[PDB]
C-alpha cells in the first residue's frame, strides 16, 4: 500500500519520497488507524515543504482524525507559525472544534505560542469559543496568569 | 555538617556554577581555592560545602554531571571552573535531546553508576553527612530524566539522608520546545516521592520579573540565573554562616513540611536587582510577601500558607523585624492556615550578600503552588491528548501508561493542595 | 551528706546548666578550675588535689553546644567524660531523640552516670534539665528518665523543664514533643518545675529593660531561680533538705507534680541604688502574676501547697507578719484537704548575681514554690496547639518514620486530657 508509505514519509519529512509516492498514485488523503492524514503528520512535525506540496495536490486542509483534530489544531499546538499561515491561506477553518471542545486558539494559548495567537485572531478566531469545561482562550490566560497572552487577547 | 552538591544537565550545571561563584565570594574563596577574606565568620561553617584540601585550599563538595560533553567545557571556562575536582566531572558523549526517557532509562542509566561512584567517594569523606543538594531543570532530558534517576538511586544507597532539589520549571516564555511539559510532569512524579524539599524556580516567574519589573527587553539566561543564584544564596544562608540558627537540613525540613508530598516551596527574594545596577525593614518585609518577588509564578493570595521561613541578611533592628513580621500575619491572618500555630518563623544573619546592605529571602510552603502544577498539567494534557511526540519516549522503552500515571499523580498532588487550602480548624 | 547528680539534656538543658553551675561556683566560692581557698558536697565531689568537681552530666546529640563548654571558662570544672555528645541531633523530632538516634548513646550516658553514682555514699537522686520542644530535650529525656527508674528505682527525680514560647523558638512541632515527653515522663518524675520561656522573656523586657532578650539573658534569670530552688540542698537548711522533701511539701499527688515558681525582686543592674525592698514587699510580689515562671492566673486556681524560700537579710518575725497579711487576701484559696499554711525556709546568705548579668544586687529575695491548679492553663494552651495540628495529622509522618507508632500521639493526648481532669477535680 502506498498510503501508509506516504503517511510515514510525511511524518519523517522525506520530501523526495513524498513526490515519488505521489507519482505512483499514493492516496494524498490516506488515513492511519486514528484517522490522521499526511497533512496532519507533516503539519505536526514542521515539514512546511511537504505541507505545501500536499495542499497543491488535493489534500483536504480541514480533514479530521478520530478525535476531531484538524491540521491547524496540530500546527497551532506544536508552534509551527509558517505552517499555520499556509493552512489559513488554503482555507483552514480557524474555528474548528475537536472532541475536547478545543479550537486552534485554545491550543496556541495553552502552549504559549503568542505569535500564532495573534495570527489566528487576525484571521477571525472566536474569542468566545468555549471548551468542554466552559473555558475560552481568555479564560485560560487568566486562570494561569499569562499577562502577555491576556493583553493580546484583549486588543 | 557536610552537604554533597550535584548539578546535572545544561541548566543544572549553569545555575550550579553560578551558585558556587556567589557563595565562594561570600566565604572569601579564591577561584584557585585560596581564602582571602576579612572575617573569621566566613570560615566557621566552610566545611558544609567545601572540602579542606592540603595547601589551605577549599574545594567545593560538588559533582558535575551531563550526557552532553559541551556543557562541561563551558564550566571550566568560567571564572571558578577549575576550582572543581577534575575527577568529579562525569559526562557522557551522546546527549539527551530533551528526552526524559533518554535521561532516565537509556543514556542516563549507562552513566548513573559512574556518577554514584563519585558520590560515594565524597560521602565516605564526610564526618557526618547532612544531606544532598541537586540543581537541575525539569523541562530537558538530562537534568529531568537522569536527575530523577540519580535521586532514586541516591535514595536507595542513603535512605536516611535529606535530599533537596533546586528544580527549574519550564515556561514557553523561555524555551519553545513543546515536549517540556512531558519531561516536567514525568519528573515531578519522581520529586513528589523521593525528595524532602524542592525549590520551585519557575522560568515563567524569572522571565516575568526580568521583563516586567527589571524592564529587560530581552532577558538572557544570565539575567534569569542572577535571580536564581541570589535566591540559592539566601536559602542556604542559615547553613553557611553562624547566627541564631544552628539547624541542619533535616531540622529545617521538619518544621517546613507538614505532609510528606507537599514539600515544594515558593522561593522569594527582596530586593530584586539586575546585574550591575537600600530598603527599609518594612519595605523588605512587604516585598518578599508580594507576588512579584516570588520565583514561582504563583499568587500567594490565591492560596494559604502552611509554613513560612524568612531569613534577613544585614545589620538591622531585630525588634523592627519582629514587629513587621507580626504586622503581616495579623493583617493577613486569613492567608495562613490556623491549624498550624506559629507557622511563620524568622531568622537573621548579620552578614549581607554581595553588593547589598539589606536583603531577605522568603521560603513559602503555600497551597497556591498548585497553580504552577496546573499550568504544567494543562500543557501536558494538551500534548498527550493528541499523542504528539510519544514515539520519542515509547521508542526508548517507556510504556504509554507511564504518561497517564504521571498525569494522574500530578492531579492528585493538585488535589492535595486544594484539600488543605479549604480545611478549617473547627 | 547525700549527693545529688544534675543531668542536662539538649541545647536548652546544657546552656541552662552552664548558667546554674556558673552561679553555684560563685555562691560557694569555687573558681572555674574547681579550686577553693561541708554543705555543697551534695553537688560537688572533692578529689585529692582539692579540686571541687560538679556532680553533673551534659548530654546532647550534636556537639555544637557542649563543645563551647569544652572550650569556655569552665573547661577545667567538669569531668570531661561527663560531657557527652553524638554527631547528629534529633531534628526537633521526639521520635529521633527517644527511638532511633537517642538509643545510640543511651547506654554510654547511663554508664557515665553510674560512674558518678559509684562515688555517692547516699545518692538522693537526679535533677534533669531539658526543653519540651527539642527532639533531644524531649525524646532523649523521656528515654533517660525511663531507664533511670529501672536502674535507680528508689531514688527521686526532679525536672527543670523549658515550656515552649513562640517568641524565641523557630520550631512548629514543639507542641507535639511537649505532650509526647510529658506523657512518657509523667510516671517517672517526682516533681517538675516548668519554666515558660515567654514568662522569662517578658520579665527580661519589663523589669530588666532588655528589648530583645537573648538565650543568655533568659538563662541567667532562670539559673537565679533554679539556684534558689536548690539552695536548700546545698546549704543544709531546714526546708527541703533532701529531694524526697520537695514531693512531700509540694506534691500531694504524684501526677500533679508541677509546682509554680515565682521569684522577686527582679531589678535591672542599671538601678544600682534602688531602695531595698522589705520582706513584706517581696512577699506580696510572689502573688503578682507578672513575676511567675509559668504564665497563668493563680486567682482562678486553688493552692494545694505553698513554700516560701527567702535568701539574705530576712528576719523570721518579719516573714510571719508579711504572711499574716497575705492570709487575708481573697485571691489565695487553698483546697479544703490541705493545711492552709506556708512552709518557710530562710538562707541568710545574700543573693548572688553573676558578673556580666543583668540583675542588680539585692539584700533580700524570695522564691515561692506553690502547687496551684491554675497551672493547668499552661497545659491547656499546649494541648490546644497539639489538637489543631494532630487533627490534620500535620508533621506526624516525621515521627512515624523514626521508630514511633501513630497511636502514641493519641495515647499521649488522652493522658494529657486525664491530667487536665485531675486539676479540675481538685
Ligand atoms: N530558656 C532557654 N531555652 C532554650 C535554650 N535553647 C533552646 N531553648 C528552647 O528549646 C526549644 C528548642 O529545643 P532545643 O533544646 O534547642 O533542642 P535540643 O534539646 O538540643 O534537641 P534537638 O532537636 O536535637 O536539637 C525552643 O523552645 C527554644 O526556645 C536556652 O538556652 N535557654
Ligand atoms: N534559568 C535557566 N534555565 C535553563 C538554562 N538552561 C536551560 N534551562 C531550562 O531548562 C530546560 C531545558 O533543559 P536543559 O537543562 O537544557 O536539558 P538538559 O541539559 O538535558 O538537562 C528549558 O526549560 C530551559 O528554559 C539556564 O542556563 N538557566
Ligand atoms: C540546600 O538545601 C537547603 O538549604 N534547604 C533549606 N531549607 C530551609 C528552610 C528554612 C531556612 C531558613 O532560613 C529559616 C529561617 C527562619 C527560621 C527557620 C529556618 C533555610 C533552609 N534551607
Ligand atoms: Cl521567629
Ligand atoms: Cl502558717
Ligand atoms: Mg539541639
Amino acid at each position: 500500500d502506498l498510503g501508509k508509505k506516504l503517511l510515514e514519509a510525511a511524518r519523517a519529512g522525506q520530501d523526495d519520497e513524498v513526490r515519488i509516492l505521489m507519482a505512483n498514485g499514493a492516496d494524498v488523503n490516506a488515513t492511519d488507524a486514528s484517522g490522521l492524514t499526511p497533512l496532519h503528520l507533516a503539519a505536526t512535525y514542521g515539514h512546511l515543504e511537504i505541507v505545501e506540496v500536499l495542499l497543491k495536490h488535493g489534500a483536504d486542509v480541514n480533514a479530521i482524525d478520530i478525535m476531531g483534530s484538524t491540521p491547524l489544531h496540530l500546527a497551532a499546538l506544536i508552534g509551527h507559525l509558517e505552517i499555520v499561515e499556509v493552512l489559513l491561506k488554503h482555507g483552514a477553518d480557524v474555528n474548528a472544534v475537536d472532541t475536547w471542545g478545543d479550537t486552534p486558539l485554545h491550543l496556541a494559548a495553552i502552549m504559549g505560542h503568542l505569535e500564532i495567537v495573534e495570527v489566528l485572531l487576525k484571521h477571525g478566531a472566536d474569542v468566545n469559543a468555549q471548551d468542554k469545561f466552559g473555558k475560552t482562550a481568555f479564560d485560560i490566560s487568566i486562570d494561569n496568569g499569562n499577562e502577555d497572552l491576556a493583553e493580546i487577547l484583549q486588543k | 555538617r557536610e552537604i554533597v552538591h550535584i548539578q546535572a544537565g545544561q541548566c543544572g550545571n549553569q545555575i550550579g556554577a553560578k551558585f558556587w561563584e556567589v557563595i565562594s565570594d561570600e566565604h572569601g574563596i579564591d577561584p584557585s581555592g585560596n581564602y582571602v577574606g576579612d572575617s573569621d565568620l566566613q570560615l566557621e561553617r566552610i566545611s558544609v560545602y567545601y572540602n579542606e584540601a592540603s595547601s589551605h585550599k577549599y574545594v567545593p563538595r560538588a559533582i558535575l554531571v551531563d550526557l552532553e560533553p559541551g556543557t562541561m567545557d563551558s564550566v571550566r571556562s568560567g571564572a571558578f571552573g577549575h576550582l572543581f575536582r577534575p575527577d568529579n566531572f562525569i559526562f557522557g558523549q551522546s546527549g539527551a535531546g530533551n528526552n526524559w526517557a533518554k535521561g532516565h532509562y537509556t543514556e542516563g542509566a549507562e552513566l548513573v553508576d559512574s556518577v554514584l561512584d563519585v558520590v560515594r567517594k565524597e560521602c565516605e569523606n564526610c564526618d557526618c553527612l547532612q544531606g544532598f543538594q541537586l540543581t537541575h531543570s525539569l523541562g530537558g532530558g538530562t537534568g529531568s530524566g537522569m536527575g530523577t534517576l540519580l535521586i532514586s538511586k541516591v535514595r536507595e544507597e542513603y535512605p536516611d539522608r535529606i535530599m533537596n532539589t533546586f528544580s527549574v520549571v519550564p515556561s514557553p516564555k523561555v524555551s519553545d520546545t513543546v515536549v517540556e511539559p512531558y519531561n516536567a510532569t514525568l519528573s515531578i512524579h519522581q520529586l513528589v516521592e523521593n525528595t524532602d524539599e524542592t525549590y520551585c524556580i519557575d522560568n515563567e516567574a524569572l522571565y516575568d520579573i526580568c521583563f516586567r519589573t527589571l524592564k529587560l527587553a530581552t532577558p538572557t539566561y544570565g539575567d534569569l540565573n542572577h535571580l536564581v543564584s541570589a535566591t540559592m544564596s539566601g536559602v542556604t544562608t542559615s547553613l553557611r554562616f553562624p547566627g541564631q540558627l544552628n539547624a541542619d537540613l533535616r531540622k529545617l525540613a521538619v518544621n517546613m513540611v507538614p505532609f510528606p508530598r507537599l514539600h515544594f516551596f515558593m522561593p522569594g527574594f527582596a530586593p530584586l536587582t539586575a546585574r550591575g545596577s537600600a530598603l527599609t525593614v518594612p519595605e523588605l518585609t512587604q516585598q518578599m510577601f508580594d507576588a512579584k518577588n516570588m520565583m514561582a509564578a504563583c499568587d500567594p493570595r490565591h492560596g494559604r500558607y502552611l509554613t513560612v521561613a524568612t531569613v534577613f541578611r544585614g545589620r538591622m533592628s531585630m525588634k523592627e523585624v519582629d514587629e513587621q513580621m507580626l504586622a503581616i500575619q495579623s493583617k493577613n491572618s486569613s492567608y495562613f492556615v490556623e491549624w498550624i500555630p506559629n507557622n511563620v518563623k524568622v531568622a537573621v544573619c548579620d552578614i549581607p550578600p554581595r553588593g547589598l546592605k539589606m536583603s531577605s529571602t522568603f521560603i513559602g510552603n503555600s497551597t497556591a503552588i498548585q497553580e504552577l502544577f496546573k499550568r504544567i498539567s494543562e500543557q501536558f494534557t494538551a500534548m498527550f491528548r493528541r499523542k504528539a511526540f510519544l514515539h520519542w519516549y515509547t521508542g526508548e522503552g517507556m510504556d504509554e501508561m507511564e504518561f497517564t500515571e504521571a498525569e494522574s499523580n500530578m492531579n492528585d498532588l493538585v488535589s492535595e493542595y486544594q484539600q488543605y487550602q479549604d480545611a478549617t480548624a473547627e | 551528706m547525700r549527693e545529688c547528680i544534675s543531668i542536662h539534656v539538649g541545647q536548652a538543658g546544657v546552656q541552662i546548666g552552664n548558667a546554674c553551675w556558673e552561679l553555684y561556683c560563685l555562691e560557694h566560692g569555687i573558681q572555674p578550675d574547681g579550686q577553693m581557698p561541708d554543705s555543697f558536697n551534695t553537688f560537688f565531689s572533692e578529689t585529692g588535689a582539692g579540686k571541687h568537681v560538679p556532680r553533673a552530666v551534659f548530654v546532647d546529640l550534636e556537639p555544637t553546644v557542649i563543645d563551647e563548654v569544652r572550650t569556655g571558662t569552665y573547661r577545667q570544672l567538669f569531668h570531661p567524660e561527663q560531657l557527652i555528645t553524638g554527631k547528629e541531633d534529633a531534628a526537633n523530632n521526639y521520635a529521633r531523640g527517644h527511638y532511633t538516634i537517642g538509643k545510640e548513646i543511651i547506654d554510654l550516658v547511663l554508664d557515665r552516670i553510674r560512674k558518678l553514682a559509684d562515688q555517692c555514699t547516699g545518692l538522693q537522686g537526679f535533677l534533669v534539665f531539658h526543653s519540651f520542644g527539642g527532639g533531644t530535650g524531649s525524646g532523649f529525656t523521656s528515654l533517660l528518665m525511663e531507664r533511670l527508674s529501672v536502674d535507680y528505682g528508689k531514688k527521686s527525680k526532679l525536672e527543670f523543664s523549658i515550656y515552649p514560647a513562640p517568641q524565641v523558638s523557630t520550631a512548629v512541632v514543639e507542641p507535639y514533643n511537649s505532650i509526647l515527653t510529658t506523657h512518657t515522663t509523667l510516671e517517672h518524675s517526682d516533681c517538675a518545675f516548668m519554666v515558660d520561656n515567654e514568662a522569662i522573656y517578658d520579665i527580661c523586657r519589663r523589669n530588666l529593660d532588655i528589648e530583645r532578650p537573648t538565650y543568655t539573658n533568659l538563662n541567667r534569670l532562670i539559673s537565679q531561680i533554679v539556684s534558689s530552688i536548690t539552695a536548700s540542698l546545698r546549704f543544709d537548711g531546714a526546708l527541703n533538705v533532701d529531694l524526697t522533701e520537695f514531693q512531700t511539701n509540694l506534691v500531694p499527688y504524684p501526677r500533679i507534680h508541677f509546682p509554680l515558681a515565682t521569684y522577686a525582686p527582679v531589678i535591672s543592674a542599671e538601678k544600682a541604688y534602688h531602695e531595698q525592698l522589705s520582706v513584706a514587699e517581696i512577699t506580696n510580689a510572689c502573688f503578682e502574676p507578672a513575676n511567675q515562671m509559668v504564665k497563668c492566673d493563680p486567682r482562678h486556681g486553688k493552692y494545694m501547697a505553698c513554700c516560701l524560700l527567702y535568701r539574705g537579710d530576712v528576719v523570721p518575725k518579719d516573714v510571719n507578719a508579711a504572711i499574716a497579711t497575705i492570709k487575708t487576701k481573697r485571691s489565695i484559696q487553698f483546697v479544703d484537704w490541705c493545711p492552709t499554711g506556708f512552709k518557710v525556709g530562710i538562707n541568710y546568705q545574700p543573693p548572688t548575681v553573676v558578673p556580666g548579668g543583668d540583675l542588680a544586687k539585692v539584700q533580700r529575695a524570695v522564691c515561692m514554690l506553690s502547687n496551684t491548679t491554675a497551672i493547668a492553663e499552661a497545659w491547656a494552651r499546649l494541648d490546644h496547639k497539639f489538637d489543631l495540628m494532630y487533627a490534620k495529622r500535620a508533621f506526624v509522618h516525621w515521627y512515624v518514620g523514626e521508630g514511633m507508632e501513630e497511636g502514641e500521639f493519641s495515647e499521649a493526648r488522652e493522658d494529657m486530657a486525664a491530667l487536665e481532669k485531675d486539676y479540675e477535680e481538685v
